[PDB]
């Protein structure tokens, strides 16, 4: 992959780095393997991110997953629209689904 | 006489069919406008298609040059060809139907299809030959 | 009113580009070795060929006596006298940029309704060109 | 007299071909618009059906009858039904035609426009008679009948213009062309390799000299010397179509002048 | 869901919609019969006592007219059957239910109505015929065409809703969408193609035509601009006349690839004081794009000024295109002989490359790419070669197209089409894929009963070598039909699945609102965000800007 | 009328994708005649 | 460096230059003290929250952090005097417009952002190695324990 | 169902040429192209009016009359 | 619609003297936008027009069967033999002014079809009309003077616009609106109101001075009554019991 | 059905005038004339004739909507020249030119033999 | 009245919102349509909405907006003192 | 031109749409998903006409 890191002169230059892509997720055990950068490891499934790094880390991971889907087709959506959806999904100290088993099990009035 | 044979989908799995007798059957400059046709250089043909155009149905046999169209457009025409006013029957004056539509002056197409002969479209046409201009005239 | 710039140029080359009526001509002044002109000319009304000599003049107004959307343009009337009578090709446009090329070289950009002109010269010959509207007169 | 010039190339009872020179494009275009849409003509407008045992609908026959071209040489002597002081219609603003056909023969019998009979008082006029323009002497095939079928109806003809309905249109296609050599650069010829070889030359190209093949474009030239071919449907003579087209356009301009004068007083 | 959340309502109308380039952006054409059915209860006041009395006299069968008279006591008097006693004497405080007139604000909607711009308020314009009429520029927000689509109309019945509808839902207020902080309305179709043609350097307009074009702009100042060319013939450039529609004081600058101050290709854009200096006008300028002319105008001069811009540009551009013309035919999809010879060789070279790989795999001398099987690696190589063959073939055809080619003209202006459309119509349809893979062996080890088993050549697994101009062979026709069926199935399935997703999302966030303390809370009062969007701004007012401090080298920063 | 007299219907728990135009359909059912709605692919024409 | 931000400063600067017809050659009358203090006190008027307590004031300061960075970068002492050639009258005009434009961009209380956000995310969905498109969006919205193609990225 | 009275495009009368057209095809042994030109139909708008017309009236006339006099 | 998926409605009708005309005097019976061709790639539509033009000029029946040896170039050659542009382009004149159109128009015959959808069978409006017996809302169906559905999605868009008052007007004044009396003790709609005598009573609570009237949709009344028959007590109250 | 009666294209209605002349405030000595029950046939002809007059500075016409048969004509003349007088001269020129054409056509037609 | 914030410590935005303007114009327009006394000089106008717009421009609308907080507290803002900047 | 092929029931023309079904008396082997004790199943819908 190509990542833009600051150059010693002060400019941003693209340098190549070797990145490993995996099928299957074991975040807890892989994160401890020596030789990798634990401060940058990312997982496709935001569920394991929440269980290992916390709700706030899951919040960022959830937004990135949503952003990728929206940006996969080239469409652009304002950040706050996705941020609000992600914030609602993580406001109850956890990842609440948008089905009848998630937001519809709260206490917001029977009529709603 | 053994000149033609009925073949089902299961039996097609064990035969080799030729698109047309013109080129594939005979043992084997070229016009730049003709489509690129593959000979397939096969010398074991067991059957020959009556005509490739017969793979189409009743509704798809009315389209002129359907092979010069994007596939989804042909599908739309098939559905729309069934909603076109015409002459469903010649005895519309003695039948009491819930609803019936009859065109005043039906005309047969200027560009027709050979399969169209057996659908009686030249006897019961649904449409007219209008003079059409493709232009941006008034923005309407 | 009064001429802001006048000189005689020799057309180095003519480029029709992708257009059929407008050509971009590169010319250099015959008296100054640091003056060049890039101009777009409607060759349908004023054909231009290579190695041709053109007298280029820029004026702020067309009326003879000095008078230093201003006013609604009206068709010329019989007996009207103006600087345009002494030239063959006349254009009206606006200056939209003043660029410094070197210590003493100044380039002025003009746009006559989409036909762009670039006048490059020393600081002491293009000092009368202001960021305003001006007429361009060309005589063969 | 030293105004627009006219030169007739081919004259017939159905088509007139001429060159209209020393005229402006606006006038030439307006003339053809008036010839198509604003020349009064006589046509069947209402039909009363007494008996109809045919295989066609009553409105189907009525529509066909309205498209039958009728003589309109003396149309100016007729009056508009809207401008006449009559209950429904009279001999001063209308013509009545009757059609009666019965299937007396075993074979199919054809009903033509020659079977229409005028039952009104023409008062010495020259209008109403259906136009017969074929060798056999029959007219338009209005309907077909078999044995035992009868058609009985009455037609009323009124004067109108094509703007109200196309059936009062007295002129067929009108050819109109100018500058066959494209010397005014009014068209950008679409082509693949060479426009001249791909675009056939108009038949009018022989009446004008070709371009000098290298001369500068003439920006002072204005379109003139229009080539026109007016066709007539047969209701009125083709020459009368052009003559009355000019008359109609002249009257319309005069009406504007008259209206302007009336405003001047007030 | 069927009777409380959504229910059928009165005072509404439905009919087919049509396009009218002579209608303002916010105007809607209403059929006369519909206007005679829908009514608005207007209160009788000293200001309209005379006007309302005339409507009562006109009766309910003559537009403009009235249908009912409601007294202050609540009694309703039907105008029909009432004329026998003569016209009613009106009094202050009464209500006269009269036909909807011109300029009456109405709500115009089209289902499924997936976003707020699909339901906007328009101004009534009673018209002949039995169809609704609306401006072309507002079709994109509605996602509507004129192939038979129908739209719903709703008439407010109170002054409060009348003012609320016209001050929040008005079309001009929806020009800049908050979904992507970019305009959702722009010049489209004929006006987009015409404006691109009109702004070319070769477009010059004579005096007679210029006067007509100038007069077509309602807000024209009555001053004829000086022609770009004064002698030997007064000619106005296309940019000069179009600049009249652009309001004064608008500045816009854009540089495309290779664009300089002396634009050699006439690309880019430069507008000073509402005058176009150089550059062609296309979708990047007058379309629904970020930073375009519409975005600049609506943010600098307001929404009402921007609404007038839509009409002015359309009126001037449509008139010019009416007298200029623009068409397209078979001749626009035909490439010259040399291009076809190059295209045929290009495809043959790709086939030969595919032949070589198909021979190495048969010899087992091909090593599978890491992470993929031998067969999967072979398929990827074949697909890559064939996909590139179509792209290269299309490039040759597109380059050969002349500037006069109508299909090329449409693509350049952005009105319709794209590169792939030109390539498939003229050069090569390409490889047909089902389930993201080549045509599978429906039969035993073959695709159709015309090839021998284990045939992996492009012609066998669904490579359409011909173009739509040349025609598809029967094998290609069936393979192409198979690919299209995948698209039709996806369209049906995608619509159903996506509709459920949208409903779920809306219901989960329907009770979230921004409060007067700038915090985002739901119906329970729980705080979702302590400030909307983490910055407190509105998406409709956001624009993309460059941060000059983050970028650049240290030396550049110091300088 | 002719099309309606030659139509076929496929009642849709199954593990397959019957809506696709299978290769064996060549020459037996029209590859282009199918409804555009919920019945796409399931209703075929001979 | 290209990010969405409320006020388009570049357009405002251009309007000031074109409105007052900046000479671009004659020296300006601006002073270094005026520019630095003019920009500094402008940042104080960019009020999103109006509480008079420490917690709200800190939140207000944080809310305009990024915008102030853009404001300072564009209205730099060197850039204003050297690149823009702004006059004191022009500079004051720019400052007033920036304050007015920023206050117009603030979200209006009572706006139903929740429905707007849902429609802005759902409307694009109708037009839509790893799972993408609607199946992935369904995978995200529906919190499914087992996803089709889980993956890890290791640096 | 029956030959139109007028050409749709230009309004030329074509309803009085149907029998002549049929006669030319049958007795004169002329192809449809030559017969159309001999009838004076030059513009292709008129040619398609007679060339593509279907005479459904003949089929209807085969049914016995509903009401005989 | 044509035989190639191209369908559309009549935008406007023009008389003969307004339509563009060729040098021969032929005016189109129909005008379609060029923009429909590229995105849809219905090349057969263009070929058919070229073939149909040749067929009419030659008095023949065009052969448009899918898989034949007929090529576009062959049609073009025959068309050129007739004195027409090989690609079907013609020089046209503007009907308003008579001036030549700068561009040449693809012009020829094509077979078009009239579909069953006519606007007169769809146009309909409703100010007021019959209501359903059960829900007391506008009936369904054009033939029965029914109303139009203001569905939940439409409600969502109005909530986004912030037009709270308009939303109430659609749901109450433009649809079912019912006034009911509720008891101050029990929130049930079981108050017997003798409006002629100006008397109210809530049997079971034994009160006549604690009655309130509320405006709710008739459907809402039906829901609560249905719930009451289901042993559920939806109680409507006018005063708050808990602070926000 | 909402199809207007076809006679509304040319027939003048009740309480309606053929011409409606109103002064234009956008430019000096400019007037706008509204023609009722007229189309491009007269607007194009009148506008073209006006442009031939050296004392007319601006002359243009437009049809706001094709549904209605009315067009607007804007005329601006030099100071001291009445726009109404300019219209008078233009109409008279058209009438005179048309009359000359009619006579020329008739004399040429009388010289033919086939018809 | 502990739910009424005194004018000295109001912390809401001093700018009238689009929703506040929409209701104020609609409410005042409705009152005008029902024969309410007009407090602004009329230079010729019959539309109640237009008259309301004229009143708002001159700040002659005798109404106050009671902005509610998510806890039940509220602030009273007069139309005259609210700046109309949008 | 009428081709028949339909029934007249209560005055209404009714057409019997052909119904597509899987052939009987044919052995078909299918694979099941991982969450199942059975990996492969051979099923025959025995039918006697
Ligand atoms: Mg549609
Ligand atoms: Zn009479
Ligand atoms: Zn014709
Ligand atoms: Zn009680």
């Amino acid at each position: 992959y190509d990542r833009k890191v600051p150059s010693p002169t002060g400019e941003y230059v693209k340098e190549p780095e070797w990145v490993l892509e995996t099928d299957g997720v074991n975040l807890s055990e892989v994160m401890t393997v020596p030789g990798i950068d634990p401060t940058r490891i990312y997982t496709n499934s935001f569920i394991d991110i929440m269980e290992v790094l916390g709700i706030e880390a899951g919040r960022a991971a959830l937004y990135k997953e949503v952003y990728n889907v929206i940006a996969s087709d080239g469409s652009y959506v304002n950040y706050r629209h996705m941020a609000l959806l992600v914030d609602v999904m993580t406001t109850q100290g956890g990842l609440t689904s948008v089905t009848r088993h998630g937001f519809n099990r709260s206490n917001t009035g029977a009529l709603m | 006489e053994g000149l033609v044979e009925y073949i089902d989908a299961e039996e097609e799995e064990s035969i080799l069919i030729a698109m047309q007798p013109e080129d594939l059957e005979p043992a084997e400059d070229v016009d730049p406008a003709k489509r690129i046709r593959v000979s397939h250089h096969a010398t074991t043909f067991t059957h020959c298609e009556i005509h490739p155009s017969m793979i189409l149905g009743v509704a798809a046999s009315i389209i002129p040059f359907p092979d010069h169209n994007q596939s989804p457009r042909n599908t739309y025409q098939s559905a729309m060809g069934k909603q076109a006013m015409g002459v469903f029957l010649t005895n519309y004056n003695v039948r009491m139907d819930t609803m019936a539509n009859i065109l005043y002056y039906p005309q047969k197409p200027l560009g027709t299809t050979r399969a169209m002969e057996y659908l009686k479209f030249r006897e019961l046409p649904a449409g007219q030959n209008a003079i059409v201009a493709i232009a941006c005239y008034s923005g309407y | 009113s009064n001429t802001l710039f006048d000189d005689i140029f020799q057309v180095s080359e003519v480029d029709p580009g992708r257009y059929n009526k407008v050509c971009r001509i590169e010319a250099a002044s015959t008296t100054q070795d640091q003056c060049k002109l890039t101009l777009d000319i409607n060759v349908e009304l004023f054909p231009v060929a290579a190695q041709d000599s053109l007298t280029v003049t820029i004026a702020s107004s067309l009326n003879l006596e000095d008078t230093p959307a201003t006013r609604s343009w009206r068709p010329p009337q019989a007996g009207d006298r103006s600087l345009a009578d002494d030239y063959d090709y006349v254009m009206y446009g606006t200056a939209y940029k003043f660029e410094e090329v070197s210590k003493d070289l100044i380039a002025v950009y003009y746009s006559f309704g989409g036909l762009l002109m670039r006048l490059e010269g020393n600081y002491r010959n293009l000092n009368n060109l202001k960021q305003e509207n001006a007429y361009l007169l060309i005589r063969r | 007299s030293e105004g627009p010039q006219v030169k007739i190339r081919e004259a017939s009872k159905d088509n007139v071909d001429f060159i209209l020179s020393n005229v402006d494009l606006a006038m030439a275009n307006s003339l053809r618009r008036v010839m198509i849409a604003e020349i009064p003509t006589l046509a069947i407008d209402s039909v009363e059906v007494e008996t109809n045992t045919t295989v066609l609908a009553d409105e189907f026959i009525a529509h066909r009858l309205g498209l039958i071209p009728l003589q309109s040489m003396d149309i100016e002597q007729l009056e508009y039904s809207r401008d006449c002081f009559c209950e429904d219609h009279c001999d001063k603003c209308s013509v009545v035609l009757t059609l009666q056909a019965f299937g007396e023969s075993e074979s199919t019998t054809n009903v033509y426009s020659k079977d229409l009979v005028i039952v009104s008082n023409l008062m010495g006029r020259n209008i109403g008679h259906p136009i017969i323009q074929d060798k056999e002497g029959n007219g338009v095939l209005i309907c077909k009948l078999r044995k035992g079928q009868e058609l009985k109806l009455t037609c009323v003809a009124k004067k109108g213009i094509a703007k109200e309905h196309a059936k009062w249109g007295p002129a067929a296609a009108i050819e109109f062309e100018y500058d066959p050599w494209n010397k005014l650069k009014h068209t950008d010829y679409w082509y693949e390799q060479d426009s001249a070889k791909e675009w056939p030359q108009s038949k009018n190209c022989e009446y004008e000299d070709p371009p000098n093949e290298g001369d500068p474009f003439d920006y002072k030239a204005q379109a003139d010397t229009f080539y026109m071919n007016v066709e007539s449907v047969g209701s009125i003579p083709v020459d009368q179509v052009v003559v009355r087209g000019i008359d109609t356009l002249q009257k319309k301009v005069a009406s504007i002048l008259l209206a302007l004068t009336q405003m001047d007083q007030d | 869901r069927g009777n409380l959340m959504g229910k059928r309502v009165d005072f509404s109308a439905r009919t087919v919609i049509s396009g009218d380039p002579n209608l303002e952006l916010d105007q809607v054409g209403v059929p006369k019969s519909i206007a005679k059915t829908l009514t608005y209860p207007e209160v009788v006041t000293p200001y309209n006592i005379d006007r309302l009395t005339q409507l009562v006299r006109n009766g309910p069968n003559e537009h403009p007219g009235a249908k009912y008279v409601i007294r202050d006591s609540g009694d309703r008097i039907d105008l029909r059957y009432s004329k026998r006693a003569g016209d009613i004497q009106l009094q202050y405080g009464w209500k006269v239910e009269r036909h909807i007139m011109d300029n009456d604000p109405v709500l115009f909607n089209r289902q499924p109505s997936l976003h707020k711009m699909s339901m906007m308020a328009h101004r009534v314009k009673v018209i002949p015929y039995s169809t609704f009429r609306l401006n072309l520029s507002v079709t994109s927000p509605y996602n509507a065409d004129f192939d038979g689509d129908e739209m719903n109309l709703h008439v407010p019945q109170s002054e409060e809703t009348r003012a609320e509808l016209s001050q929040l839902c008005a079309v001009p207020l929806q020009i800049v969408s908050p979904q992507s902080n970019k305009p959702c309305m722009g010049i489209v179709q004929d006006t987009l193609c015409g404006i691109r043609k009109l702004t070319l350097r070769d477009t010059f307009i004579e005096l007679d035509q210029v006067l007509n074009m100038l007069y077509w702009v309602p807000d024209w100042d009555g001053v004829i601009p000086t022609p770009a060319i004064i002698k030997p013939k007064p000619l106005w450039s296309g940019k000069q006349i179009l600049s009249v529609a652009i309001p004064n004081g608008i500045h816009l600058q854009r540089f495309d690839e290779g664009t300089t101050l002396l634009s050699p290709k006439d690309n880019g854009m430069l507008i000073i004081d509402g005058q176009i200096i150089f550059g062609v006008v296309e979708k990047k300028t007058v379309g629904s794009s970020n930073g375009g002319l519409i975005h600049v105008v609506t943010r600098e001069k307001g929404p009402q000024v921007c609404a007038k811009l839509f009409g002015n540009i359309q009126k001037v551009v449509n008139f010019w295109l009416l007298h200029n013309g623009f068409s397209t035919g078979i001749g626009d999809t035909i490439a010259d002989g040399p291009t076809m010879r190059e295209i045929t060789e290009t495809i043959a070279e790709a086939k030969k490359k595919v032949l070589d790989v198909t021979k190495e795999a048969q010899a087992n001398l091909l090593t599978a790419k890491h992470g993929m099987t031998l067969r999967e690696s072979f398929e990827d190589n074949v697909v890559r070669f064939l996909n590139e063959a179509r792209d290269k073939a299309g490039r040759l055809a597109e380059v050969n197209l002349k500037d006069l080619n109508n299909v090329k003209q449409m693509v350049m202006a952005g009105s319709k089409g794209s590169f792939i459309n030109i390539a498939q119509m003229s050069a090569c349809v390409g490889q047909q894929s089902v389930e993201g893979k080549r045509i599978a062996f429906g039969f035993v080890d073959r695709t159709l009963p015309h090839f021998s088993k284990d045939d992996y050549s492009p012609e066998s697994k669904g490579f359409v070598e011909n173009s739509y101009l040349r025609g598809l062979t029967p094998q290609e026709f069936f393979f192409h039909a198979m690919g299209g069926r995948e698209g039709l199935i996806d369209t049906a399935v995608k619509t159903a699945e996506t509709g459920y997703i949208q409903r779920r999302l809306v219901k989960a966030l329907e009770d979230i609102m921004v409060h007067y303390d700038n915090t985002t809370r739901n119906s329970l009062g729980n705080v979702i965000q302590f400030i909307y969007g983490e910055d407190g701004m509105d998406a409709a007012h956001i624009e993309k800007q460059s941060l000059d401090t983050i970028g650049g080298s240290d030396a550049a920063f110091e300088k | 009328t002719l099309s309606h007299l030659r139509r076929t219907n496929t009642p849709i728990g199954k593990l397959a994708k019957p809506r696709q135009l299978h290769n064996t359909h060549w020459g037996l059912v029209c590859p282009a005649e199918t409804p555009e709605g919920q019945a796409c692919g399931l209703v075929k024409n001979l | 460096a290209n990010w969405p931000l409320p006020v388009n400063i570049r357009r405002i600067i251009q309007n000031a230059q074109q409105t007052f017809h900046i000479d671009h050659t004659k020296p300006s009358d601006l002073t270094i003290k005026d520019i630095v203090l003019g920009v500094k006190d402008l940042q104080e008027n960019l009020l999103v929250l109006r509480g008079k307590n420490e917690i709200i004031q800190n939140a207000q300061r944080d809310a305009v952090t990024l915008f102030c960075c853009l404001l300072r970068s564009r209205l730099a002492t060197r850039r204003v005097l050297q690149e823009y050639r702004l006059t004191k009258q022009a500079f004051d005009w720019v400052l007033s417009n920036i304050e007015a434009q920023f206050l117009r961009s603030v979200v209006h209380p009572g706006e139903m952002v929740g429905v707007l956000a849902a429609q802005s995310i759902g409307e694009p969905a109708t037009q839509m190695k790893v799972t993408s498109g609607v199946p992935r969006l369904k995978e995200i919205l529906n919190v499914a324990k087992n996803m089709k193609t889980p993956s890890l990225t290791v640096y | 169902m029956i030959v139109p009275v007028r050409c749709f495009s230009c309004g030329k009368v074509v309803g009085d040429k149907w029998e002549s057209y049929l006669n030319l095809l049958q007795e004169d042994e002329l192809d449809e192209g030559t017969a159309l030109s001999r009838l004076g139909l030059k513009r292709y708008c008129c040619r398609r009016m007679i060339l593509t017309h279907v005479d459904l009236i003949e089929k209807f006339l085969r049914y016995n009359p509903l009401e005989k006099r | 619609a044509s035989r190639h998926g191209q369908k559309g409605t009549i935008g406007i009708t023009y008389r003969r003297e307004d339509m563009p005309f060729t040098a021969e005097g032929i005016v189109p019976d129909l005008i379609i936008n060029p923009h429909a061709i590229p995105s849809r790639m219905t090349v057969a539509h263009l070929i058919e027009c070229l073939l149909s033009k040749v067929a009419a000029l030659s008095g023949n029946e065009g052969d448009a069967s899918p898989f034949t040896d007929i090529t576009v170039e062959g049609i073009s050659k025959l068309l050129r033999e007739h004195g027409y542009q090989s690609r079907g382009f013609e020089v046209m004149y503007n009907g308003h002014t008579g001036k030549k159109l700068m561009a040449q128009i693809f012009f020829g015959p094509t077979y078009y079809q009239r579909l069953r959808h006519m606007v007169d069978d769809k146009i309909h409006a409703r100010a007021r009309g019959p209501m359903q017996v059960l829900t007391r809302q506008p009936v369904e169906g054009r033939s029965r003077d029914g109303g139009l559905r203001f569905g939940e999605m439409e409600r969502d868009c109005m909530i986004a616009h912030g037009a709270a008052s308009f939303l109430k007007e659609r749901l109450m004044e433009a649809s079912d609106a019912f006034r009911v009396h509720i008891c101050g003790i029990c929130g049930l709609m079981t108050v017997i109101a003798k409006l002629n005598h100006n008397q109210f009573e809530c049997k079971g609570c034994d009160n006549k001075i604690d009655i309130y009237q509320i405006h709710i949709p008739y459907a809402a009344k039906l829901l609560f009554q249905e719930l009451m028959a289901m042993n559920i007590t939806p109680r409507l109250y006018t005063d708050r019991s808990r602070d926000f | 059905m909402n199809a207007p009666d076809r006679f509304e294209l040319f027939l003048l209605g009740e309480g309606e005038s053929k011409l409606k002349i109103d002064p234009d405030t956008k430019a000096p000595n400019a007037v706008v004339i509204t023609f009722e029950k007229e189309d491009h046939t007269l607007g194009n002809l009148i506008r073209a004739e006006l442009l031939n007059d050296r004392k007319v500075l601006f002359a243009a016409y437009k049809v706001e909507h094709p549904f209605f048969a009315r067009f607007k004509l804007r005329i601006q003349t030099t100071e001291g020249y009445d726009p109404k007088d300019a219209l008078k001269n233009a109409c008279n020129s058209i009438i005179n030119k048309l009359g000359a054409l009619k006579t020329n056509f008739e004399t040429e037609w009388n010289l033919q033999t086939l018809a | 009245k502990e739910k009424a914030i005194p004018k000295d410590q109001r912390a809401t935005t001093p700018y009238m919102t689009k929703y506040e303007r929409a209701r104020i114009l609609g409410t005042r327009a409705l009152q005008i349509s029902m024969n309410a006394p007009v407090f602004v000089d009329l230079e010729g106008e019959t539309d109640p909405l237009r008259i309301a717009m004229k009143e708002l421009a001159e700040k002659k609308i005798p109404l106050v907006i009671r902005r509610y907080l998510p806890d039940g507290s509220f602030e009273d803002w007069s139309v005259e003192e609210l700046i109309v900047d949008l | 031109f009428d081709m028949g092929g339909y029934f007249i029931i209560n005055g209404s023309e009714k057409v019997l749409i052909a119904q597509e079904r899987s052939a009987g008396n044919i052995v078909q082997v299918f694979k099941k998903a991982a969450p199942s004790p059975i990996s492969h199943v051979a099923e025959i819908r025995s039918a006697l006409e």
